[PDB]
């Protein structure tokens, strides 16, 4: 008997677990300023910045606020260690 | 393994919806699985109505039957990928079709009295049946039917 | 309509067929004989739809079926008479 | 035992096997009558109820077919009284007949012929001599046991069921009530004597009486004496028998026509108005024309024949019963350019006739009212649609109540007759005010209660 | 009572001989309904007797059921298209209904 | 119960009895029988039965189906029968056979 | 006992104070199958019905009229 | 030995067999099965009360009811296999007491006569044959107590009681 | 006027419960030879059939009062479930309920009552046959 | 049983979400409840 609750009403975790790790971590709740990049073009439906969190290592598409390129990267890199957009840091 | 799933997706416009479609076939079929059939239900006004992930209540949700063969590791892979989608408000997975319900928990005796093919081989449509849908249809099917049903519209259409 | 009396005189005719390959001696006369039917009646599987007598043929087709067996020597691909069948 | 026998009887010599040849028919279904109850009176007899054999002595005959007459006699002995003493040769007899008709049609083995002579001579030789014995069918009751259940012969039509059946005609010329007499008086009282020959045509009753007349029936005289009928059919039994005959070719000539032409054309149905000997005409017509019908583009169109030419809204062309060969090409020229319209038009009624049968058949599941008359006025088949589509939807906001007295009918106004059960409404109807008008009644039907039960 | 395989497909030859009734030809009117099924069930007798193929058995005698209708139906047709053509006598239906809702039409003045 | 469910997977035909309807289907004839009456390709007598006594014998498809039943169908529903489809308990079973094939001293 | 008898429309709409008949605008050709409502059977609750709740207590009794549309009409 | 089931069957047969006192009804009757459950129940005999509005079979079971009892009559009582009928047959019974037996025992005295009508013991004054009759031709013959009767009807307490 | 109208309607007596009721009673009499498929609709697509066992409410009535064969009631148990969770069917509610009933009062009467157990409109129909006829 | 092949999914998919679109002749299906569901115009906006 374990209670559960759904983050973003898609996914259903141990409510435990959830209140502990999974909602203070979501890239659209801990950096929304990174969660804005996010490319919701050429990156897959079922990911979006309320699931996804940050340490997520799979690359995925970031659509740059600068100069508009879309690079790929982990959120992981791009949240903690400190990941920036290629075109960017060569200009 | 046969499975079935019925998605209740936020109507929103046509190349999105076929996109999350395609998305999702794909995904059955980079997991080494097939599709049986896939059919549009139409958009209807549920009950009870579901928050998308906006959290705003939608009276209207578009229904979609997917019918498909996948082992049990990928099932539950794309299982999670259609649960998680964005579009999917909700997602029902029919685990009774290889093993009619009932059995299992109905009577000892009849437990290992039934033939699982027989289910396995039709169609999800031929054991649940809709209001519609009935043994008449199916002997109809059966008749030829083509010079039985010429002389149907005579008597009204005279008059 | 044709079909139906066609397939009665088929049967009669392979009754009648029965009695005469009863003291059937010579080998060739019996297979050649049983073999005009097949085209006669163009019991081929090329006909499907009514055409066939075969369907209507509920049970002569088992006597039919047996008295095309004896292919001891000079077959002339004989062999195809049984495997129409 | 005998089973296998009389099965293989019954399927070589029932009258049902021949309908080509109406003879052998009219012989066999007589043959079979008698046959049934002389069985029926000897399993009687040897079980008790002694009784007088009727037709003590007579010969039967049956026909066959080879895909061949069978005649076999019944010839009880002498000295035959209803008595036990002669309940023992009488089973002997009727098993002789029957082993001679079994003979006779070939469809029993030689060994169980022997066996059943040397029953019947061991029953012989112990009638003499009484002996002691402390079960199988015998010939006589496997006989009686296959007719009854299986081979029997269609019981006679009733004539409650025939005038609705309108099988049965009669001349307005008769009153009445000097028409009502002679259905009472001859067929309540006067059932027995059907032949079962004469059911298979339609009975008009008038002044004369002849067999002269529409096709494929017959007429009776006011007041008819039944033997005075017996004695007119057995004067011109073949004048019945060819009158249905033609009669039935004359149908069916116009069915495999129609069915022909309605392949050729890839149309559904021919329906006629006209008289059908005009339409044969046109069936022919059409018959050596076809390949020009589709030139034209005449097809997927049920076709209608009346006596103007014209073309209904449903899509149904009606077509004037009276015409040539070479008249047609300018009506064919004619309505060829609207063709296309009527073949939308009848694509569309059809559509409308389904969807407003299916709305129909939904409320009378739900809301059973036990009658829906929404084809009985001339109205549009979109507002008979239209009236469909209020009914089901109004279903369940009606359903709480009981429809089973009320028929609901398409009428041009309203009216609400609960004491006959009608309930017509006009296609143009709100749902609503009907709802309101039962809630209505209900609520008065309650506050009357409830105040009755008060002042008591 | 009756023998299971005889219910048996009398029970299936009565599905189909709806079917083929007020389904598709929309004969609800039909007459002496007797005749027809019992000749249909002794013809598939005859035809199991010397073996057709069950389904092919069905087959044949439903299709000649279906033209036993049609050839009734269109004989009807012709009884009633003729009787009403010609106006000595009509037939025994409308007369009942006639001597009735002229006694009714009569009340109905009278009141 | 057990017993029931263990000789069901190691025998083909063991619920069919002589009449042709096991239990299940006398009280759900709909479910069961085959809906559709079809006149296809009515295979005839298997003459490679002999290489399949049990079930354990034919392990590498849906059902315990031995190839050779499956000579005419399509390529989809060859692949529904494959292997990747087989469900976790037959798979199970699968395993036992191997051992089964490897120290069984008799069929 | 069954209820009287009514025959004419224009004498069923003096009577009761709503026509029968729709006697509206024709939306005729429409689409050949309709959809249900969620609540068949529930009572048909028109535009113009001022739903009032009264809810009682021991001590107290509160009472609220709200539009058809749910809005809130007095306090 | 068997996990419990309501038991239901189509036929009225079955339930006969099956139970001592069965009584069909419905819901819009609750008076009259509140009082056959009353007498039942004060006779203290196992009864079986079903509901035919949600009952499956309904118009089997129904159909012959009908047919057993000749009425449609939705409350109905059944003892030992037979009917003893609705619940005006019910008050019969218990007002000439048969009802006991006909319940414990499931037979209904035929001996004649009414026990209900009594002064005091039952006894057999005025039973034995009357010889010539003639027991209206002795005008002074003894006629019983002066029975009294009521002037209007004292309204009824409750309308079901 | 119109002919093909007069050839094509009948007149009829009285009306029936649904037209071919008589060409079913006697087929049905004839296949009884005297002189349930709902397990199959019992579903998540059949709101009406799952709402036919349910209480005014949505809920199960006592065992006692609706019994049934125990795969149809966990037939019914897991589509009602299944169709709530889908929104087929309102999580507390049961429409369907006055048309699963089947003793219903008539429409001026409180109670069900065991006992219970030639219109103006067809007369102007056959008087305008009649003059056609002619 | 008809599968479809990945080939054939993208235009299956748009064939069937055009089942219940607008404007069209041949009746349009019940769907697996038997309640015909609402029309759309395209793109998935509803309109009747
Ligand atoms: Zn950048």
């Amino acid at each position: 008997k374990a209670s559960h609750i759904r983050i973003a009403n898609r996914k259903r975790v141990e409510m435990f677990v959830a209140k502990r790790f999974h909602l203070p971590t979501r890239l659209a709740t801990a950096a929304p300023d990174i969660a804005a990049e996010w490319h919701d073009e050429l990156n897959p439906m079922h990911m979006y910045p309320a699931i996804i969190g940050i340490g997520h290592v799979q690359p995925v598409w970031w659509k740059c606020a600068i100069c508009s390129h879309s690079y790929q990267m982990s959120v992981e890199k791009r949240v903690v260690r400190g990941g920036g957009c290629p075109q960017c840091v060569v200009n | 393994v046969f499975y079935s799933f019925v998605l209740v997706m936020k109507p929103r416009q046509r190349r999105f919806t076929s996109q999350a479609l395609r998305e999702i076939g794909v995904a059955v079929y980079s997991n080494g699985g097939l599709i049986r059939s896939i059919t549009n239900e139409g958009i209807m006004r549920p009950y009870s109505r579901f928050r998308d992930a906006d959290n705003t209540p939608l009276t209207y949700a578009r229904y979609i039957i997917l019918q498909l063969d996948m082992g049990e590791e990928e099932m539950g892979k794309v299982d999670k990928i259609i649960r998680e989608h964005q579009d999917v408000l909700m997602a029902l997975k029919l685990n009774n079709l290889e093993r009619p319900v009932g059995i299992r928990s109905g009577n000892k005796e009849l437990q290992a009295a039934y033939f699982p093919l027989d289910t396995f081989t039709r169609l999800e449509e031929e054991i649940n049946w809709s209001p519609q849908t009935s043994a008449d249809i199916y002997t109809q099917l059966e008749m030829n039917w083509k010079e039985f049903s010429r002389t149907r519209w005579s008597s009204f259409l005279r008059n | 309509y044709a079909a139906m009396e066609l397939a009665a005189e088929a049967r009669r005719e392979i009754h009648e067929l029965w009695l005469s390959a009863e003291t059937a001696l010579e080998r060739e006369k019996r297979v050649q004989q049983v073999a005009a039917l097949i085209e006669k009646y163009k019991l081929d599987p090329s006909t499907p739809r009514e055409a066939d007598v075969s369907r209507g043929l509920g049970d002569a087709f088992d006597r039919l079926l047996l008295l095309c067996l004896p292919l001891g020597k000079t077959d002339a691909k004989g062999t195809d008479n049984l495997e129409r069948l | 035992m005998y089973k296998k026998a009389l099965h293989s009887f019954f399927l070589k010599v029932h009258p049902d096997f021949f309908h080509h040849n109406r003879s052998q028919q009219t012989v066999n279904e007589s043959s079979v009558a008698r046959l049934n109850e002389l069985l029926s009176w000897a399993k009687a007899f040897k079980s008790g109820h002694l009784q007088p054999p009727p037709s003590s002595s007579f010969t039967l005959t049956f026909y066959r077919k080879p895909d061949t007459i069978i005649q076999s006699t019944f010839e009880l002995p002498s000295n035959f009284a209803p008595s036990d003493n002669h309940r023992g040769t009488v089973e002997r007899a009727v098993n002789k007949f029957l082993r001679d008709l079994l003979r006779r049609a070939a469809c029993i083995d030689s060994v169980t012929e022997s066996i059943s002579e040397a029953e019947d001579a061991t029953a012989a030789r112990a009638e003499a001599k009484p002996l002691r014995r402390r079960g199988p069918k015998s010939l006589l009751d496997e006989a009686v046991e296959s007719m009854t259940v299986q081979w029997s012969l269609t019981p006679a039509p009733t004539l409650q069921e025939l005038i609705e059946a309108d099988q049965i005609l009669f001349s307005r010329d008769l009153s009445p009530l000097q028409s009502a007499a002679a259905l009472s008086t001859l067929q309540r009282h006067l059932g027995e004597l059907n032949y079962s020959a004469w059911e298979s045509m339609p009975v008009i009753v008038s002044n004369q009486f002849s067999i002269g007349d529409l096709t494929g029936t017959i007429t009776i005289p006011w007041d008819f004496t039944p033997e005075q009928f017996h004695s007119f059919m057995a004067h011109n039994e073949k004048g019945v028998a060819r009158c249905r005959e033609v009669a039935i070719q004359y149908a069916s000539t116009i069915e495999q026509l129609i069915a022909e032409l309605c392949t050729a054309l890839e149309l559904d149905d021919i329906l006629v108005s006209c008289s059908h000997q005009d339409a044969l005409r046109l069936m022919e017509l059409l018959h050596r024309n076809r390949e020009l019908l589709i030139q034209y583009g005449l097809s997927k169109l049920t076709l209608e024949v009346g006596n103007r030419h014209a073309t209904r809204a449903n899509g149904v062309v009606i077509i004037n019963c009276s015409l040539t060969s070479e008249q047609l090409r300018p009506w064919l020229k004619a309505i060829s350019p609207k063709l296309p319209l009527q073949q939308r038009l009848y694509e569309l009624s059809k559509q409308m006739l389904e969807s407003t049968l299916w709305h129909l058949k939904e409320f009378r599941t739900m809301v059973e009212p036990g009658g829906v008359d929404a084809f009985s006025n001339d109205c549009t088949y979109a507002e008979r649609l239209q009236w469909s589509k209020e009914l089901f939807r109004i279903g369940p906001s009606l359903a709480p109540w009981d429809w089973s007295e009320m028929t609901f009918v398409l009428s041009p106004d309203v009216d609400i007759d609960w004491a006959n059960g009608l309930l017509a409404l006009p296609y143009n109807f709100d749902g609503d005010a009907l709802v309101r008008y039962v809630e209505e009644v209900q609520q008065e039907a309650k506050s009357r209660k409830r105040e009755e039960l008060l002042a008591a | 009572t009756l023998s299971p395989e005889r219910v048996a497909l009398r029970d299936e030859l009565a599905r189909k001989s709806r079917l083929v009734a007020s389904e598709g030809m929309r004969y609800y009117n039909i007459f002496w309904v007797r005749k027809p099924l019992d000749t249909m069930e002794k013809e598939y007798y005859e035809l199991k007797r010397r073996g057709v193929d069950h389904g092919e058995a069905i087959r044949k005698v439903l299709q000649g059921f279906y033209s036993g209708l049609a050839v009734k139906k269109r004989v009807a047709a012709i009884q009633a298209e003729e009787a009403k053509l010609t106006g000595r006598f009509i037939t025994m239906r409308e007369a009942t209904v006639v001597l009735g809702v002229l006694a009714k039409l009569h009340k109905e003045q009278l009141t | 119960p057990v017993q029931k469910k263990r000789q069901e997977q190691m025998l083909y035909g063991v619920n069919i009895p002589e009449t042709r309807q096991m239990k299940f289907e006398e009280q759900h004839p709909l479910l069961a029988g085959a809906l559709r009456k079809l006149e296809g390709q009515p295979k005839g007598f298997p003459f490679w039965y002999r290489k399949y006594p049990t079930r354990r014998h034919a392990y590498e498809y849906r059902f315990s189906i031995p190839v050779e039943m499956l000579d005419g169908y399509n390529d989809d529903v060859k692949k529904a029968l494959s292997k990747g489809m087989m469900s976790i308990q037959e798979k199970q079973f699968a395993q036992e056979a191997m051992y089964m094939e490897r120290y069984a001293e008799h069929d | 006992v069954p209820p009287p008898r009514v025959l004419g429309g224009d004498y069923f709409k003096t009577r009761f104070g709503y026509s029968l008949v729709k006697n509206s605008e024709m939306t005729q050709g429409p689409v050949d199958y309709s959809q249900l409502d969620m609540w068949g059977e529930m009572p048909r609750y028109t535009s113009d019905m001022v739903f009032l709740y009264l809810v009682s207590r021991r001590r107290n009794t509160y009472a609220v009229a709200y539009t058809y549309e749910g809005k809130r009409i007095l306090n | 030995a068997t996990r419990w089931l309501p038991f239901v069957s189509s036929d009225l047969k079955d339930y006969l067999n099956r139970y001592w006192a069965v009584m069909f009804t419905v819901g819009a009757r609750p008076i009259e099965t509140g009082h056959i459950r009353h007498y039942v129940s004060w006779y203290c005999t196992r009864m079986k009360v079903v509901l035919l509005d949600h009952h499956v079979y309904v118009e089997p079971l129904r159909q012959q009811l009908q047919e057993v009892s000749r009425t449609p009559e939705l409350p109905l009582l059944f003892v030992n296999k037979k009917l003893v009928g609705t619940l005006r047959d019910v008050e019969l019974l218990e007002r000439e007491k048969k009802l006991k037996d006909v319940l414990h025992f499931g037979f209904e005295w035929r001996v004649g006569g009414s026990v209900a009508a009594t002064n005091g013991q039952k006894s057999l004054m005025g039973a034995l044959p009357a010889p010539y009759g003639d027991a209206e031709f002795f005008r002074g013959r003894y006629r019983g107590p002066p029975v009294a009767r009521p002037v209007v009807s004292l309204p009824t307490l409750h309308p079901f009681a | 006027g119109r002919e093909g109208w007069l050839f094509g309607q009948q007149v009829q007596l009285h009306y029936h419960r649904f037209p071919d009721e008589q060409l079913i009673t006697n087929l049905s009499r004839w296949r009884t030879g005297e002189t349930p498929e709902v397990y199959m609709k019992l579903n998540y697509k059949n709101p009406a059939t799952i709402s036919r066992f349910l209480t005014r409410t949505g809920h199960m009535y006592p065992a006692d009062i609706l019994p049934l064969n125990p795969e149809a009631v966990v037939k019914l148990r897991v589509a009602k479930a299944q169709a709530i969770r889908i929104g087929l069917y309102p999580r507390f509610g049961n429409p369907f309920w006055f048309r699963s009933q089947k003793f219903r009062p008539k429409a001026y009467q409180e109670n069900y009552d065991p006992t219970t157990y030639y219109n103006w409109v067809q007369t102007d129909r056959i008087r305008r046959y009649f003059r056609e006829l002619e | 049983i008809n599968y479809v092949p990945h080939a054939q999914l993208r235009e299956h998919i748009d064939k069937e979400l055009d089942k219940y679109v607008a404007g069209k002749n041949e009746p349009y299906p019940l769907n697996f409840v038997g309640q015909m569901p609402f029309l759309e115009d395209g793109d998935g906006n509803i309109v009747e």
